[PDB]
């Protein structure tokens, strides 16, 4: 018999279970307060070369029509100049997501005891790179082909000036890596993936594809075909810890801990890149997210884990009573602070402000009112020496930085939640802007001690910092940040250097 | 609808129209260079480069870093993120390094999957040809199975022990050759269970369970020495940087290499068995790709940094002390397997002309780049005893 | 029944065909056919839409009828008539050879391929014979290719001119 | 020394020539009245694992761009309709060509003695299985995406119901594959190629492009970065017979008649593709034609080949005398045929007949008025009961079909050329359309003797031609062609069956 | 400029709104499968099937057909373009064939690609690895560089082989396979000339100049007959299927496979060769491809033929005993490399028993589709007679 034979995946997968063997230190190098099972399975049986091969398939795809079609169609350049803008942030913010979960899932993939579980989370280990890769590759082809490279081309670097940043580091850098690995598991693929990333990643190619951007939908759609594998994993996490008795005692306050974490966030920042980074709208933010945190992922997703323990975060309910105005009022400080960015912003235009106001009742005569009163202003021309950031020192309206979250909040101008907690602990001052991140910091601060933009900043004049932060573009001397989407009348250096704006520590105030 | 009722900004007359209206007359910056910043390698800055270097948020308090302050969020008790307390090297840019192939996802999963395809085609070539008709039976059934199954566990083992430097590598380029050294590992592992599974197909009595391999990697006496050694580097290790030294300066660089080079690689070919060869050409391939990248970081990067230069030789000669010791008592137990073959198989003096091949190899491509004074006399000699 | 790929002249003659139950009879109603029905020297035009289609069945019934009459060194080196295939192959391509202008060649080519096309003559053979004679006739038909009038190339290839027009 | 060490192609390349030997029977198995040199080179250093791999590159880019963003960007239906049918035609027409040159080229190869020479011509024979495979491609993309898959769906039986696919056989088929190896070589490389099908090539991309199609210069720019081999091919043809007696008695012959029989064909219908099967213009026939055939062809590329004892083809100057409204001649011809097309067609719209009359002083007194009377006629309308056809009969405008090019032509009615020379020989009546083809078929009547529309269809019923050769849509009834491109009032087989259009061999007239 | 100047129908919206306009509210068709009329070989019509199927212009007085009319443009003398007199073997249908891999241009030029970057990949690794240092050097200067290199001739002379049927092939599926089974064979040939440039590079003093290969060709003993039978099957034979099928069912599953198999692949692990196996891989893989391809045109659509199955198997057998001869005396002469090889290598047993599983899948894998009836002792002892 010389039948044409071979073996594939499946196949070899059969016995990868048996891989691993016992011995005295075969555990976790990692703290932890629950025991992964040590003979829990896998969805997908796969082994490398599978893995390569499928994911290969879909690089010759995205990577054939990103150098060959979208570059006949110059489909860089014919983008609406507010969404150019906001994939500088949108691409290069997930990366680190990307990248950190690399390290998650290599935590997962040592915390795991079953060879098959490892595999899993070692089939995401590489994903994540890929994932790196790809977020790396969209800003790398806007920068080599797009209407305006700066912010693209360097905001590794460049987006360690402004205070949105720090905010993403917690969600999908440290939130992700840093605490017991079933903690990050709950940040990553229970809530990060589950509940935002992934609805995420479909909704961003589509007002994309909206604002003229198919280089992103090509990027995004390839990433979106790894997630079912993710899902899984971060399925399984819960599957493999369920009969452990610590886990009734500890699954629930990890997951709300991890649920408020991720919407902290995304619930302001996401809805504040869509609406406003945008001219072409898709759908209100405020209809998105109902459907994705309640619907889909606080009712559908999280439902199926009720048999393991598994109940809806505690701190839902206060969620969704923040969040109504919560990227509206984010917005205001971004744009006030639009000097220490790396990407260029737009105040809404008339069909915009109508927009908003049929969409958010009540928002012209807050939102709509500052705009115009700032642009009127000349906070658009550099000649004005305006910056919004005077209008809120100017009618004492502090903005502070929440000690946990990152978060930027200002509760005597919020229409949101307008709470605020400070307290002094060994010759430190902290600012907290909810009851969930308030308990975490008591709880435990030592896991908390980030220094905030106005902490690292005071005492300095602005243009110093984005000087020497390298906030600059190829002529060294026009700002990469602006004001405005529009070719002419950039600020430079000097524009800043004359407003003679220097950073104070707003907490300072109370001594 | 033939149309469909979503409207792209691209094609769409209305959207589009709009969208050319606000464009800029020309691009904002001529710098359309993504990674314009970082220092090139080589003559002229790489996709590889590009895409890779800085992807990591480190702040400057982490050799290199480009960013500032703490992290936002820390484990319970204060350890950082990612900090220069999880290893005992010092550099000063952890972001230096430099996979001499300039391996991202994108080439890495090409390469392997060219592989994968061409590795199926081999296989139903294989078959159909019969060439399985002049393979020894003994070396299939007992050689094959037994003691080259049961070296799909070393394998394993190796891979594993990459798990916590996934996690804890302070760069990503960095991360990224670490991420892939430890994926061929496992590649290499599940290619060893594939060709037992293949003449599981094509030779009507042979059993793929990996009962009898593992058996003998775990109670068995021809890999113990070895798999003490695989258990330590893997679970008795807590420094990223040991550990990937370690398991590829050191232990594979010796036993790895003589136990698939020196022994199946060259032996396999004297039972009529050419199948076991194309799966260690692989394994091999793999191996010196591997190689390159762990010479850059620890000898050109760490080894020879402009500031750390000699206290990193110190570390690495401690380290490669440290380890010479488990992996020559792994290539002892290991000698014992010759005993197993049939009369005539090979001689006394072939082995010692291959041990120093592996010996030589070691100390012209790793000893050698620390300073580490190895005796190839002694170390054949100690090993040589275990016959 | 009139139709391009199937009417009642092919079906007459696939009626024909069947009858031909011997190499002899059916070898020599495939050459009377093409002497009838092929190239622009054929007797008649009246199978000009089908001829091709029907001496390919012809041909069909041939070689089946060879194939079973001739031993295994017969079918390969004697024509379907009993020549032995290289004699006739080198004593065509002599005349070819000898041929003192392009009209004596174009005959003799023409009318080889009449009679010894393939179910006739081995094709090894045939396609050797193609080779050389083609050679030979292009050789002679292209040299001063443009030297003779029109209307001196029309009477010697002795066409009738029926209509001429021009500007 | 364990350097990493490989071999290349070149590497390899550098000893091919010596990889053929002598023996008494080592010839080509072909006619030939020339000798190529046993020791002519090749430009390109390729071996088979290399050709593949570059092929193979190009190939991912391409499908890449084909399977994601263009079908994502609907690109299979956002082209005018018009030019959804010219590509039915240009895409499978040129199918043919690419097919018949694997098999002139492995003609080629069996020529070629040296094994370089035999080498560059295997490269092309690989190329031409690329290119047929490519351009079935573009009709396997359209049908399965496009507005009308009919006749992109089964073009390769549905072209043999028209006129137009018979003369396309002969200049891209037959003349490619039959008769003297190096005569072959000249009608597909040195004229082919280099006068026609590359300049071709890049101008469909163009006129593409301008109709909103960017799935053919996807293909087609793919197909243009292979043609470099194939010139060099052309070119080292030459080279290697130069030295040769028998060059100088026969090349330039074997070139005129090469040059004629594609120029025959192409000057005419390329012009009539464009300008009738476009709705935006990219560049009036008359001036691309004198750039390709007078300037880029007949000047620059021939010159180069002078010291070869090439000259400039005898019959140029007749070629451009007819060039001028030979395409217009012939549109009138196809359209007032349509019923007998895989296509549609449709009337030049009033903004067109400007751009005519504009580009082509005399147009409308001419085709302008003919179109609008059939207009008038209803050639559009099912009830009309009208066929242009019907107009040349009651007219007495006989259409004939040349013995050797088979291109149509209406010496009464046509602006460029109207000689007609009709022969009677051996019970065989014979019409050609000009003098060189005459000669043709006076020396070589044996060479031309295929049967015409007219002579296989005499007598027969047209709707029963269309309905043997399957020119219906699924349903049955529908005709795929149609004498307009809107979509509806489309023809069916009953609307032709009432016309009760009997064909007729025009040439019985004579007596 | 940035936006160029060239406005295109996708995306320039004036234009795209003229085409928009113009387009129908739906598909004039609802049968959007291009090749939907061919006949399926498997469950559902291919891509493979549909790219290429009916590519082939044929009118109908060519088996399977569908055109109709005698061509445009024939040879001086009156050659048909392409016909049925250009081969022995008749069929109901030349358009049946399916290759069983259904590699069309792109997946064919991917696997060989695949399989040229790895090869590179390979190299790198080997020289790297050192492994060279345990090679058998008089097997090395010797077999390696003489012997095996000489086959580059066999390979190259099989590829040439198949000129003609390039030209001839009476259907696209045919040329398709004949091609892709001929540009194997020179790739073949190339990637023995690779081994020895690439020895010569990691080997002091080796020559890759092929100048002693080539004379052991065209005038050594070992491989006279091969070379007479080689000649032969390339330039004596006019019939493109007698070449295919004389070249892949006969003279190539014979004494090719012998040689590859049988007689390197066999012994050169024996040496410490695992370089020459390397390439002997790649060619088996690519002799069983083409094998599969080989059967399907001769044995399922020629020799199993509804109408001429009698007929193409008498043929086919015809074939077999006209080229079996030369085979046999090929394999013969092949015989007396094994007297040069170092004492104690192999023996007359294992040779032998070797002949056998060569002569015993020819029989199974082809002479007995077309019940050739073939003595596997008597064609094993002539065989035999050539060892010194
Ligand atoms: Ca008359
Ligand atoms: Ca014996
Ligand atoms: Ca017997
Ligand atoms: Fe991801
Ligand atoms: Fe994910
Ligand atoms: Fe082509
Ligand atoms: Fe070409």
């Amino acid at each position: 018999n010389r039948a044409p034979t071979s073996v594939n995946a499946q196949e070899v997968h059969r016995w990868l279970q048996s891989f691993n063997w016992d011995f005295k230190n075969n555990r976790t190098k990692y703290a932890t307060k629950y025991k992964m099972a040590n003979e829990t399975k896998e969805q997908f049986k796969l082994i490398a070369k599978e893995y390569a091969r499928m994911e290969a398939v879909k690089d010759e795809r995205q990577f054939g029509s990103l150098q060959d079609a979208l570059t006949r169609l110059n489909a860089g350049v014919r983008v609406h100049p507010k969404w150019n803008e906001t994939m500088k942030v949108v691409s290069n913010f997930l990366e680190v997501g990307e990248y950190n979960a690399i390290a998650a899932t290599g935590m997962l993939w040592d915390s795991a005891q079953a060879a098959e579980q490892k595999n899993g989370y070692l089939a995401q280990v590489l994903d994540e790179i890929r994932h790196t890769h790809q977020c790396a590759y969209v800003n790398y082809y806007f920068a080599k082909n797009g209407q305006d490279p700066a912010g693209h081309n360097d905001a590794r670097r460049t987006r360690t000036i402004g205070p949105l940043w720090k905010g993403m580091k917690r969600v999908f850098s440290d939130g992700f890596i840093s605490g017991d690995a079933v903690e990050c598991s709950l940040n990553l693929q229970l809530v990060g993936e589950a509940c935002f990333t992934n609805p995420l990643i479909v909704a961003v190619t589509e007002w994309a594809a909206a604002n003229g951007d198919e280089i992103t939908p090509t990027v995004f759609l390839s990433i979106e075909t790894d997630e079912l594998r993710h899902m899984a994993n971060g399925y399984q996490t819960v599957v493999s810890i369920a009969n452990d008795p610590a886990s009734a005692k500890y699954l629930n306050t990890d997951l709300n801990n991890a649920f408020w974490t991720q919407q902290k966030y995304f619930t302001p920042v996401l809805g504040m890149l869509f609406e406003y980074g945008s001219k072409f709208k898709v759908e209100p933010w405020v209809k998105t997210w109902d459907r994705w945190v309640y619907e889909d992922w606080g009712g559908i997703w999280i439902g199926r884990l009720g048999k393991y323990g598994v109940e809806s975060p505690r701190s839902l309910k206060d969620a969704k009573q923040d969040a109504y105005w919560a990227h509206h009022d984010l917005y205001l400080l971004a744009y006030a602070l639009w000097p220490t960015g790396f990407f260029r912003l737009a105040l809404p235009d008339q069909e915009e402000m109508e927009w908003f106001e049929a969409n958010y009742p009540g928002w012209y005569d807050h939102y709509g009112k500052i705009y115009e009163e700032w642009r009127a202003r000349g906070c658009e021309d550099p000649s004005s020496g305006f910056i919004p950031l005077m209008w809120f020192i100017e009618n004492n309206h502090p903005i502070y930085i929440d000690r946990v979250s990152q978060v930027p909040f200002c509760p005597s101008l919020a229409k949101g939640a307008s709470t605020l907690r400070v307290h002094e602990y060994n010759g430190e001052m902290h600012t907290f802007s909810d009851q969930w991140g308030e308990r975490m910091w008591l709880a435990e601060p030592e896991r908390y001690e980030c220094q905030n933009i106005f902490e690292q900043y005071e005492g300095r004049e602005l243009s110093e910092v984005i000087a020497e932060l390298h906030g600059l573009r190829s002529d060294g001397k026009t700002l990469i940040a602006q004001p405005h989407v529009r070719g002419d009348k950039l600020w430079t250096l000097d524009d800043i250097k004359r407003l003679n704006c220097v950073f104070k520590n707003p907490v300072k105030a109370f001594n | 609808s033939m149309l469909g009722e979503r409207r792209r900004g691209l094609t769409d007359p209305e959207m589009a129209a709009v969208i050319l209206k606000a464009l800029p007359e020309a691009p904002l910056d001529g710098n359309n260079k993504m990674g314009y910043f970082v220092t090139p390698r080589w003559k002229r800055l790489t996709e590889y480069e590009a895409l890779t270097v800085y992807a990591q948020p480190n702040a400057d308090w982490i050799a290199g870093g480009l960013d500032w302050g703490d992290w936002t969020q820390k484990f319970h008790g204060g350890r950082p993120s990612w900090g220069n307390e999880t290893t005992e090297l010092r550099t000063v840019d952890w972001f230096k390094h430099r996979d001499p192939l300039r391996r991202w996802h994108a080439p890495y999963v090409k390469d392997k999957a060219e592989e994968w395809r061409y590795t199926d085609r081999f296989l139903q070539g294989y078959s159909a040809d019969g060439q399985i008709r002049a393979m020894n039976p003994t070396w299939r059934d007992e050689f094959i199975n037994r003691y080259w199954g049961a070296f799909l566990f070393n394998e394993y083992g190796l891979f594993n022990a990459h798990s916590q430097g996934a996690r804890e590598a302070l760069s990503d380029v960095t991360r990224v050759s670490l991420a892939f050294w430890g994926f061929d590992k496992i590649d290499i592992a599940q290619m060893i269970q594939l060709e037992r599974g293949f003449l599981a197909k094509i030779v009507p009595g042979f059993d793929e369970s990996t009962a009898v391999p593992k058996a003998e990697w775990t109670n068995g006496e021809v890999y113990k020495s070895a798999r003490l050694a695989v258990e330590g580097l893997w679970q008795e290790v807590f420094d990223w940087n040991e550990s990937a030294f370690s398991v590829h300066a050191v232990y594979d660089a010796l036993f790895g290499q003589f136990v698939r080079r020196e022994f199946f690689q060259r032996l396999a070919p004297r039972f009529g068995d050419n199948l076991t060869p194309f799966f260690i050409n692989q394994a091999q391939t793999y191996f010196q790709i591997a190689k390159q990248g762990v010479q850059d970081l620890y000898y050109n990067c760490l080894g020879d940094d402009p500031e750390f230069s000699d206290y990193n030789r110190t570390v690495m000669r401690n380290w490669t002390g440290k380890w010479l010791e488990p992996t020559i008592a792994a290539l002892r137990d290991f000698m014992g397997l010759f005993a197993k073959l049939p009369a005539g198989t090979t001689d006394k003096e072939e082995i010692t002309a291959s041990l120093y091949r592996v010996v030589d190899d070691w100390i012209e491509d790793y000893a050698s780049r620390i300073d580490f004074k190895a005796d190839r006399d002694q170390i054949v000699k100690a090993v040589l005893a275990g016959l | 029944k009139l139709g391009i790929h199937s009417n009642d002249t092919r079906d007459a003659w696939v009626n024909k065909i069947a009858q031909l139950n011997t190499l002899e009879k059916a070898a020599e109603m495939l050459k009377q056919f093409r002497m009838d029905h092929t190239t622009p020297f054929r007797n008649s035009y009246e199978l000009d839409n089908d001829y091709l289609w029907i001496e390919a069945k012809l041909e069909e019934k041939v070689a089946v009828l060879k194939a079973r009459a001739f031993n295994e060194v017969d079918f390969r080196h004697k024509t379907a008539f009993g020549e032995d295939a290289k004699s006739v192959l080198d004593g065509t391509v002599a005349k070819m050879n000898a041929a003192k202008d392009k009209w004596e060649a174009e005959k003799i080519h023409i009318g080889f391929r009449q009679a010894y096309k393939p179910p006739i003559m081995p094709v090894n053979y045939f396609l050797d014979g193609e080779r050389q004679l083609g050679t030979r006739l292009m050789e002679l038909r292209n040299l001063n290719y443009y030297d003779t009038p029109l209307e001196e190339l029309r009477k010697q290839r002795g066409v009738r001119v029926v209509h001429l027009q021009s500007p």
